[PDB]
């Protein structure tokens, strides 16, 4: 965003003004990785009770 | 469970409730007058023959 994009000017006077400029700027977004620690799921147990792995 | 005794077909399913393990009863599919079957109505086909 340019801040001082106007200037009150005179059409009689013939002063200079100083310059300004087209900077950019960025966004973000991060990335995040997540999981699931290791979870035993053995089918011994499953079928001891008789139950579908 | 598909069987074929004295020539006659039956078969046997295995309802396997859901986290259990139960079975039906025998029983003999028969066709629009009667007489049972006498042969298994499952074809197994190959790429050589069935």
């Amino acid at each position: 965003k340019i801040q001082g994009l106007v200037r009150p000017r005179d059409p009689y006077s013939n002063a200079d003004v100083a310059a300004k400029d087209l900077r950019q700027l960025v966004d973000n977004t991060i990335k995040v990785a997540s999981g699931t620690p290791p979870i035993n799921i053995p089918p011994s147990m499953l079928r001891w009770i008789q139950k579908n792995p | 469970e598909l069987r074929l005794v004295d020539g006659t077909y039956w078969q046997r399913t295995w309802r396997e409730n859901d986290g259990q393990l139960y079975v039906d009863d025998w029983i003999s599919p028969t066709k629009a007058d009667g007489s049972q079957f006498d042969e298994i109505p499952f074809v197994i086909f190959g790429s050589k023959n069935n």
